[PDB]
RNA sequence: CGAAGGUGUGCUGUGAGGCAUGCUGGAGGUAUCAGAAGUGCGAAUGCUGACAUAAGUAACGAUAAAGCGGGUGAAAAGCCCGCUCGCCGGAAGACCAAGGGUUCCUGUCCAACGUUAAUCGGGGCAGGGUGAGUCGACCCCUAAGGCGAGGCCGAAAGGCGUAGUCGAUGGGAAACAGGUUAAUAUUCCUGUACUUGGUGUUACUGCGAAGGGGGGACGGAGAAGGCUAUGUUGGCCGGGCGACGGUUGUCCCGGUUUAAGCGUGUAGGCUGGUUUUCCAGGCAAAUCCGGAAAAUCAAGGCUGAGGCGUGAUGACGAGGCACUACGGUGCUGAAGCAACAAAUGCCCUGCUUCCAGGAAAAGCCUCUAAGCAUCAGGUAACAUCAAAUCGUACCCCAAACCG
RNA sequence: AGGACCGAACCGACUAAUGUCGAAAAAUUAGCGGAUGACUUGUGGCUGGGGGUGAAAGGCCAAUCAAACCGGGAGAUAGCU
RNA sequence: UAAGGUGAUAUGAACCGUUAUAACCGGCGAUUUCCGAAUGGGGAAACCCAGUGUGUUUCGACACACUAUCAUUAACUGAAUCCAUAGGUUAAUGAGGCGAACCGGGGGAACUGAAACAUCUAAGUACCCCGAGGAAAAGAAAUCAACCGAGAUUCCCCCAGUAGCGGCGAGCGAACGGGGAGCAGCCCAGAGCCUGAAUCAGUGUGUGUGUUAGUGGAAGCGUCUGGAAAGGCGCGCGAUACAGGGUGACAGCCCCGUACACAAAAAUGCACAUGCUGUGAGCUCGAUGAGUAGGGCGGGACACGUGGUAUCCUGUCUGAAUA
């Protein structure tokens, strides 16, 4: 299984998540 | 495990290729899909073994 | 011959979903991923040889990939084909 | 007012498709120029 | 134990600038004399990036119109449930075709967008979703048109064109009812079927074409008849008698639906049939078409909606009953009839007239040529096999298409 | 029967008003002419730039037409700003 | 070569091997889906539809190879008329397209200058097509020169802004000759003597040399500041290596490296010896290039633009001699 996708560091105006 | 099967005639190496294709490939891929597979190097090594067996078959049969 | 190897190559992996579970429990069908071509006759032969079961009929469909944006870079997922193999009154898995 | 562009896949493919370009000698030169420039999309296609 | 750049100061020369230093800075700079400059910017409606300005101003994008009770949430007029008011309703409704490509459903958040907030969305992330022998594409043929073996022409490139090949905007074979998910259904489930070919059995038989004949195969305008979809009333079924007068009554509310296939084949339209003999015609032949003669009856033959029974003592069905993650799920289920009117839709590519005289080919029925007729092939019935591949979500008079 | 009449869809914009840094780089409302044809439209092709087409206005040829757009001659030349 | 790796964004999970088949690089091989000259037919690119011959679990349906055009050669069929040809069928070899510039040829302008503009210049430049090579073309005078003499072509420097051409305007602009780079001469049109006789092309062996993997390769510390020292001070060593990169501030002696010495199982480019196949030395005589030279008509290139216009070519009409 591959849950981890390694989300990258986003932009200063990025989705708050 | 590269020269062990180099001295095996066509029929037995074909049988070995059939065994490798039937077992250790479908079971491993279905287990990986269902999440039951824990070790992933099995898929890579079995695929490499199948490739080596096919290469030996091509080298022997025909030319 | 390589008909048997084509049968052992067409199938890729099963598919899991709420619709899959509903179809299995009600319609006695299992939905599984198949190769890009994975024609109906080849899939039927492969499932018959592998699962040693009986299938009334097999229908398949092509699922288009999704466009996902990782960071600033867009990308299309690889398209995969799913087939609903319908088993007869006697089913094992 | 209906604008100039009315999309149509058939018209687009038969007017600017790769086979249409290769049908004429000059279209082959256009494709060669596109390849030399290095654009990812040589022609319009699905 | 502090270069350059940046940031102030005191001196210095008629001056471009030079010197030292307060602070950030952090590892680079460079004496004097010569060598070369893309070597000094203040304007060229000079170009690129940022910021003033008008200015917290116009405007916030058809004058169809919102409110209230409850729910989540920190924030409620815009998010969700319920009751009112209003708009479209030949559409501002439902299907599609072209065009977009997951915008479709669920979970999850307000980083950026919605000309405001938004917990919301056609927004961000994750997951799910597209099931075809009968839908369309695919495939057979082809019109306009394109390509074009040979060939003609042209300095070359190239232009034209035959046999042939592409080219649907057209002609060819087949499915309907109900039910289901949060998303597919004429694809899945229940029932009834239908169509094209291969294989084997049974009884017969002459089969056999890029060749011939029929059909395919067609304009405009207009009237009537039968119909149907559809809707009105009545009867029947279940309920009601009701917060402001009366309402067991000629009263009110909701239902009163059922396909394709199968057999009968009607209304209507078309056409005279049966048999024999012959013919340099149909670029060969022909039992096929056409033409010429006769004997016979006058009816036959072709097409043909709709209705009627099977389909179907099956589904559906108002309403009630039991639980609700309180959105919703399970059981049940009475009647399911008559008349009227009726279409632009069917009989109808029908019928009557008019000049503007109203495609082609393939599938399809028939004839034989070459060759074979102890075969093969075809016919009629039976059983079986296959009918592959591609799109199947969503919008489609719009927020998703072109602007 | 009517290149017939009134009049829906459909075609066009003849008049008025708003819109000119508008919702729209010619738009919206009511009137307006045709609405069986010399009509319109979906689809599929042909006519390509001294050329095509044009019931003909020097009109249209993808918001550009008394000679389109794209790259080159080309940094054309300018007794001019 | 080898004890670090399973490529990076980009961590993680699970594994491989550590003295050799962990990992990496190189030489030779196998697979190499579809489109793309696409080449079985078609087509909208990654797609559809097939025929033939070889072998096969349920007839079912599968796997492999072939199935385009032209040119040349070979064979079999084959009419309008006997023959025959045309045409048709099959076997073998070559091409079909993609490439920045250079080469030759067939085409081929305009802007602009002359202060306008038509001759001209721009210019055989912009640009199109064809063909092939690593260079290509050309090349051994029916040449020059001057009656003195040089003997292949090509490239660089003078002659050269000279003589000349040019509405003698703009502007264009050589040649003989001199100095340098490099120097090779042949073959057919035809017979006799001798006939591997020299030089070459095609394939093996050996030697030499270079590449495709790489290896060995010298030497500094203590102290002070300073986060960290390679920096201040002290005393040392190597150097055929202080050429360079990194190393917590500037390193010859910290590492990678450099000078210098080595390395190749396999394939390789080039210089030779040794082999095999192929054309082919030297001597005697003859021959020595015909629709061509030339000319009429109109042009193009030669600095030469038709002028007194020499020279070569070409569209049409003519057209000899040959030593």
């Amino acid at each position: 299984n591959n849950r981890p996708v390694y989300i990258p560091r986003p932009r200063p105006p990025h989705p708050r998540l | 495990m590269k020269a062990k099967e180099l001295r095996e005639k066509s029929v037995e190496e074909l049988n070995t290729e059939l065994l490798n294709l039937l077992r250790e490939q479908f079971n491993l891929r279905m287990q990986a899909a269902s999440g039951q597979l824990q070790q992933s190097h099995l898929l890579k090594q079995v695929r490499r073994d199948v490739a080596r067996v096919k290469t030996l078959l091509n080298e022997k049969a025909g030319a | 011959m390589i008909r048997e190897e084509r049968l052992l190559k067409v199938l890729r992996a099963p598919h899991v979903s709420e619709k899959a579970s509903t179809a299995m429990e009600k319609s006695n069908t299992i939905v599984l991923k198949v190769a890009k071509d994975a024609t109906k006759a080849e899939i039927k032969a492969a499932v018959q040889k592998l699962f040693e079961v009986e299938v009334e009929v097999v229908n398949t469909l092509v699922v288009k990939g999704k466009v996902k944006r990782h960071g600033q870079r867009i990308g299309r997922r690889s398209d995969w084909k799913k087939a609903y193999v319908t088993l007869k009154e006697g089913q094992n898995l | 007012m209906k604008r100039t562009f009315q999309p149509s896949v058939l018209k687009r493919n038969r007017s600017h498709g790769f086979r249409a370009r290769m049908a004429t000698k000059n279209g082959r030169q256009v494709l060669a120029r596109r390849r030399a420039k290095g654009r990812a999309r040589l022609t319009v296609s699905k």
